[PDB]
């Protein structure tokens, strides 16, 4: 029985363990796009700051 | 009370073996009761005029309708959905 | 009022005072212009492996006695099991969100037509008067959540 | 697994006179049957697929072990009734389908 148990309970790990590898995946794009939104932001902010310092 | 227990074990063992060969998805979407009539044509005519042995025609009984009231399921897997 | 001899039926009695011979024949009346009710309900399963909780309720009438009394024992309760197995058979084809706000009035026309059906071979005296559908509410455990969504809604706002 | 057997008798001078208690006698035959059957064929294929090959293969076999006795009891139908899993590796089982759930 603890076969069989054994060998049960290794498919729920590669599906638990499946589930969590791709949820990763997922945040780690999902950090990459907020970090590249924002310093795309942060870059056209800079253009401004230049162009008043350099009108005054 | 003999005849209901005789009738359960032939039901019980033509639809477990139609239920073995079908997926979840084929069992929630019939609509046009093919397993329950299926079920119902063999217990009403069994294999081998000629009156199959484990037919419900060998005996004095027609199976007029076979029908499901509720596919409940499990308490764990219930739980995950 | 239905006379019967000690076995055999004799013939059917209309309203008003008959005689019967007393220890001969016996009456048994039913009633057969009033509406009657049967709720169903039940934990259904729907057709993308999602649960909603469905209740119906399922208003009829009987017939002549003949058939009610002699076509299967327990008309009653022979017949709600028919309406569950109409009911989840139904509700199994469509999806949930479906069934919760668009499956409402085909939900009950399926049913009803379905529930006629199942019982045209049994030969029975019920006739089916109404089928009024009450409530599919989600199941409690995702309840909580549905609620939030429309809250969520609230807080966006 | 369990399993459940329809039958019924013939002529008595076989069944009352060919073998003591011809009942009990075919219970042992039956269980030799089955065990014999079950170890050819494998556990997932028992319990989905190998289902109808194997009211087939035992109904056929049990006659083939009575064949020689010549008793007089014929049988009727041979209708499985339940394959369930030990109880004992029943909680895993569930857990796996839990697991695709939990995946999504």
């Amino acid at each position: 029985y603890n076969r069989m148990r054994a060998e049960r309970e290794a498919v729920a790990r590669r599906h638990r363990s499946q589930g969590q590898e791709e949820a990763e995946k997922l945040r780690a794009t999902a950090d990459y796009e907020v970090t590249r939104t924002l310093a795309e932001a942060e870059r056209q902010g800079r253009i401004m700051r230049g162009e008043g310092d350099a009108e005054a | 009370s003999q005849a209901e227990v005789l009738l359960k074990r032939k039901f019980s063992d033509r639809l477990r073996s139609e239920i073995g060969r079908l997926d979840v998805k084929d069992i929630v979407t019939d609509s046009r009761g093919r397993l329950t009539l299926e079920v119902r044509d063999a217990l009403n005519s069994g294999s081998a005029p000629v009156i199959n042995p484990n037919s419900m025609a060998a005996l004095g009984i027609e199976v007029v309708d076979v029908r499901i009231k509720q596919i409940n399921l499990p308490t764990e897997v219930s739980e995950a959905i | 009022g239905v006379v019967t001899r000690f076995g055999k039926f004799s013939h059917l009695v209309e309203p008003g005072l008959n005689w019967k011979p007393t220890f001969i024949d016996e009456v048994k009346p039913v009633n057969v212009e009033a509406v009657r009710e049967l709720a169903a309900s039940g934990v259904m399963l729907t057709s993308d492996e999602n649960v909603v909780r469905v209740e119906m309720n399922v208003q009829y009438r009987v017939t002549n006695p003949e058939k009610y009394l002699y076509s299967v024992t327990s008309p009653d309760d022979s017949l709600r099991q028919a309406t569950d197995s109409a009911l989840r058979g139904v509700i199994g084809k469509y999806t949930m969100d479906r069934i919760l706000t668009e499956g409402r009035t085909v939900i009950r026309s399926d049913t009803q037509r379905e529930l006629e059906e199942t019982i045209r071979p049994y030969d029975m005296g019920i006739t089916l008067l109404d089928v009024n559908f009450q409530a599919a509410r989600p199941p409690e455990e995702v309840k909580a959540a549905f609620d939030d969504a429309i809250a969520a809604r609230e807080n966006e706002q």
